């Protein structure tokens, strides 16, 4: 039994980094209700014709 | 140089002077600012001639 200081013994560990991003957010559901459109200016003007 | 005068006796040792003048440089500045949104949403091309 090689008597070892606690500080040195603590360094004998393995980094696993498996819990990263574990707690995500609620799933996105806006794609069922909205349509994505782009823009290239201060605003976006929509126009359509009547029947 | 002193103007010539009549010579009676011995020469009169006169004196002249030297003048000086100094002008100090100055620093000037002028600046303007426009937001990134306003400069990038300009499709007309009206804000381009600022340089």
């Amino acid at each position: 039994m090689i008597v070892t200081p606690a500080s040195i013994k603590a360094l004998m560990t393995s980094w696993r980094k498996d819990f990263q991003g574990g707690l995500e957010d609620a799933p996105s559901q806006y794609n069922k209700i909205a349509m994505v459109v782009n823009s290239s200016t201060r605003s976006n003007t929509y126009g359509w014709l009547g029947k | 140089f002193p103007t010539l005068k009549e010579w009676v006796g011995k020469r009169t040792i006169q004196q002249m002077e030297a003048h000086g003048y100094s002008i100090a440089n100055k620093t000037f500045e002028g600046t303007v600012g426009i937001s990134r949104d306003d400069f990038e949403d300009d499709n007309l091309g009206i804000y381009a001639p600022i340089f």
